[PDB]
C-alpha cells in the first residue's frame, strides 16, 4: 500500500482489507521514508 | 463412459461473493478423479 503504483481520490480511497498476517509496525515509525507519523489513541511500539 | 479424461467441467458452487474476510488457497495438485465402481476403498473421516 505504501509503495503502492498510484493513490485512489480522497472520496473513492481504495480501502485494502488486511486480515490473517503479521507485520513489523516499530520498523515504519523508524524507515525514515514517510512525512508524517501521527498515531492517535497507541503507540507505534505498543500496537505491537 | 469413453475418450473419458477425467476433466472438470461444471462448477455450481455459488453465484456470487462479497465482502470477504478470510482467503486461502492451498498448492496446486493432481486430484485422483477417476470414477470407479464397487465397494469403499477409501475412508476420509473430519470434524468440525
Amino acid at each position: 500500500v505504501f509503495n503502492a503504483t498510484r493513490f485512489a481520490s480522497v472520496y473513492a480511497w481504495n480501502r485494502k482489507r488486511i486480515s490473517n498476517c503479521v507485520a513489523d509496525y516499530s520498523v515504519l515509525y523508524n524507515s525514515a521514508s514517510f512525512s508524517t507519523f501521527k498515531c492517535y489513541g497507541v503507540s507505534p511500539t505498543k500496537l505491537n | 463412459k469413453n475418450n473419458k479424461s477425467w476433466m472438470e467441467s461444471e462448477f455450481r458452487v455459488y453465484s456470487s461473493a462479497n465482502n470477504c474476510t478470510f482467503e486461502y488457497v492451498s498448492q496446486p495438485f493432481l486430484m485422483d478423479l477417476e470414477g470407479k465402481q464397487g465397494n469403499f476403498k477409501n475412508l476420509r473421516e473430519f470434524v468440525f
